[PDB]
């Protein structure tokens, strides 16, 4: 089964002109495991 | 143009094109931020900074991602507590644990965060989650409470391939999570 | 004939609800007394999400550490964690567990490595027949009251 | 299959995704790595490390890499010292100046250096260059005197596409320096 | 006009699993300007 | 009529061949005994590879710094340098740059801003006048031999 989202975010607006990007979760008072098993990232800008 | 792009397989022992910062390491073959426990933050967080816009012509930038992660949790009726992709300043480090995904520190918006995220929470927050519990998928930029959340099913335990891709002509973010079904 | 009851030593107190953390003493697999019974009264704080997850493994969280003979200590190595039983009879059933059975489940509590025993209303007594240890452990009833283990009539949990 | 990709087109003055030391930094659109000054050393390498081989199933990797350099001298009759392009351990410094192109250190094959590098020289030196003053293009390997140079002609101030790829398959490397026209 | 070189270089057997690959050029008793005006660089491992 | 001279001051000492890097007194371009002359007998060194390159760029940089008037201080900001002329006189042809032609660029010599000044071997002694400072002073000759002014017959570079 698939679920997607879609929505209009101004990315220059918000967020600085270089950009690490990345990967967290975390635990409370209450956990689960967290495993990331791949990635792919392509970013162009003209 | 401008173009980064890396494709990780298995991430080895070593990694050293990313950053492993709170607990977070690798594993077999695999990325770990939490290891199923009370209390840990985990965030990984690639070595070279990408950059999104042009200030010297604001334009702004196309990116697509896909990663197949996974949230195995010892109980599948006290899940806890979130895994999220962000964007932020190259400068960034772990916010806020518990159900802050460790990415922001107030459920209001906070404009000098600058930290825009795709989240998939998996416990239920009444100060800041859509009123029906129900774990979810969310879009979050400098808050905590997203502007657009999606309901969905954990399948605990089960790999979930999953792909988000910008537009920088329309300023659009689409994010699918697809469990292997 | 004889009712279920939940033993408990002396030194600080609580009560039957509070139970989730602290460590267990029982009997052995499906003993009633030591788990059938207790296993009932604990359920709706277990969250245990029914099969295929091992009833025995909701509990196995539930309990910071215990000892049930016949548990597996490869899968659920936590059921057998305060098993005083030195070498391969570690978790065992057999007699070579000090805390096998009554008697050992209940001694279990009196070496303070368990804070509730559940072991039949009537071995405690037969075990300390002395005077003062008598009158040094509390007895949990359903309606969560401390009653002493001479008023097990009522302080039983099942019959 | 693990794949890093990086396209840079206009050195901007911020300059992020790289590394620079010594002296090195960027201008005009431009990456500038000695300023046309009496000894100093100039380097910038790209920040994420890249993982060539496997050890885990000695895999070495295939790997392209195309560029415009220039190198415009005041003085046609008086060049120095070399641009070269070098591979080498992640926690690398620039190393001995001179006729050295900041790489090297000594003549003598030296093993620990573990650095494989393409070197375009403009500076004849009796002691390791081809005895025929002639500049050139070589392939550096731990040493400083190439395994194998090619004499070619500076053309001083001209732009020059180059690019080099390596063969993870027949582990052969191609230099080509060419001078629009 | 172009200038080119082929040579069988066992890389393996030189330089770490890991590098980072970089540009630098060098000045002595004589110099010369050198600059960079672009780069490209993918490299994909099996 | 009248020949080449090397003019130098006094006060260490060195020969026309070590003159690389030394800052010189020139007249103004094409000025010959002030240049003409001084960039024949120094083309050797030059390394100038011909045109298009200004042969002026290539003494542009074997000087460290010089005054020479009539100089694009704009191109070549190093030919003027030493020039005396405050203000847009600087590096001028005119008569406003004190520097300017055969006494001036000797008197680039004497207040110590250029080592060597090619100026005609008349000038210096015609400008100074007395016996003391007139001794104070010594000619380079193309044979790189440092012979004294009243020795220019011979000291002189071309006829
Ligand atoms: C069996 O099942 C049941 C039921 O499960 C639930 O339902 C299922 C369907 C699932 O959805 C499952 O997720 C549900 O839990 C389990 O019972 C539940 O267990 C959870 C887990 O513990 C409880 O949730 C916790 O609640 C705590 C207390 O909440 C109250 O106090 C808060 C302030 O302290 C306040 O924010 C809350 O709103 C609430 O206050 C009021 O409560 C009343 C009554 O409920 C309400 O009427 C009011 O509306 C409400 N507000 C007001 C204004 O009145 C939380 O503390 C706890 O939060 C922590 O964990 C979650 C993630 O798990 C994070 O989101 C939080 O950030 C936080 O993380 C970190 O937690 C630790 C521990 O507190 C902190 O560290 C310590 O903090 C101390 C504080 O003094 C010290 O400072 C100490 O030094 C320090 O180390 C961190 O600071 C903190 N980090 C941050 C950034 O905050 C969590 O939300 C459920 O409440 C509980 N159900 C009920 C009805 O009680 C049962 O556990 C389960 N297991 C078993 C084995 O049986
Ligand atoms: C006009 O044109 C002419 C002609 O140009 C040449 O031809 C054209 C076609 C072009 O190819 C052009 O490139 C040619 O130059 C120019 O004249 C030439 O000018 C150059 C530049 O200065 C000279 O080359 C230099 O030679 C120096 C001296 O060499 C002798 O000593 C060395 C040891 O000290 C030794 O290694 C040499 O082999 C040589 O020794 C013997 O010499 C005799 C006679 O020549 C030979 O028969 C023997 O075979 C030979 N060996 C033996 C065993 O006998 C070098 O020092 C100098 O090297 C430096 O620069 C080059 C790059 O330009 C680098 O490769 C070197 O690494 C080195 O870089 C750094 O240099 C500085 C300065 O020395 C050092 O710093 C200082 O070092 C001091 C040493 O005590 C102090 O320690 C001080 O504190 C410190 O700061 C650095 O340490 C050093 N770095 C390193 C890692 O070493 C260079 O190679 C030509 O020799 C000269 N032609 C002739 C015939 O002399 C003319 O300049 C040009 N311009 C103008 C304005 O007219
Ligand atoms: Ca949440
Ligand atoms: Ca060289
Ligand atoms: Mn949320
Ligand atoms: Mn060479």
């Amino acid at each position: 089964t698939s679920y997607t989202l879609n929505e209009v975010v101004p990315l220059k607006e918000f967020v600085p002109e270089w950009v690490r990007i990345g990967f967290s979760a975390t635990t409370g008072a209450e956990f689960a495991a967290h495993e990331v098993l791949s990635w792919y990232f392509n970013s162009e800008l003209a | 143009t401008e173009t980064t792009s890396f494709s990780i397989t298995k991430f080895g022992p070593d990694q050293p094109n990313l950053i492993f910062q709170g607990d977070g390491y690798t594993t077999k073959e695999r990325l770990t931020l939490t290891k199923a426990v009370r209390n840990t933050v985990g965030r990984a967080l690639y070595s070279s900074p990408i950059h999104i816009w042009d200030s010297k012509t604001g334009n702004v930038a196309n990116f697509v991602t896909s990663f197949t992660f996974v949230i195995d949790a010892p109980n599948s009726y006290n899940v806890a507590d979130g895994f999220t992709f962000f964007i932020a300043p190259v400068d960034t480090k772990p916010q806020t644990g518990g159900g802050y995904l460790g990415v922001f520190n107030s459920k209001d918006y906070d404009k000098t965060s600058q930290t825009v995220a795709v989240e998939f929470d998996t416990f239920y927050n009444t100060a800041w989650d859509p009123s029906n519990g129900d774990r979810h998928i969310g879009i979050d930029v400098n808050s905590i409470k997203s502007i657009n959340t999606k309901s969905w099913a954990l399948q605990n335990g089960k790999e979930a391939n999953v792909v988000i891709a910008f537009n920088g002509a329309t300023n659009v973010l689409t994010v699918s999570l697809t469990y292997p079904n | 004939h004889y009712y279920a009851v939940a033993v408990v030593k002396k030194g600080g107190s609580f009560q039957l609800n509070e139970l989730q953390g602290l460590k267990s003493c029982h009997t052995g697999l499906r003993r009633t007394a030591g788990w059938n019974v207790p296993i009932g009264t604990l359920r709706p704080f277990l969250n245990w999400t029914g099969p295929p997850e091992p009833i025995e493994a909701a509990v196995a969280r539930f309990f910071s550490a215990s000892c049930v003979p016949g548990a597996d200590k490869g899968q659920f190595p936590n059921l057998c964690r305060l098993c005083a039983g030195t070498g391969e009879n570690k978790c065992a059933f057999s007699s070579q567990e000090p805390y096998f059975s009554y008697s050992g489940a209940f001694k279990c509590l009196k070496d303070g490595a368990g804070d509730v025993a559940f072991i039949r209303e009537s071995t405690v007594f037969e075990d300390l027949s002395d005077e003062a240890e008598r009158d040094e452990y509390e007895l949990l009833c359903p309606d969560n009251t401390r009653k002493p283990v001479d008023k097990f009539k009522d302080c039983h949990l099942a019959r």
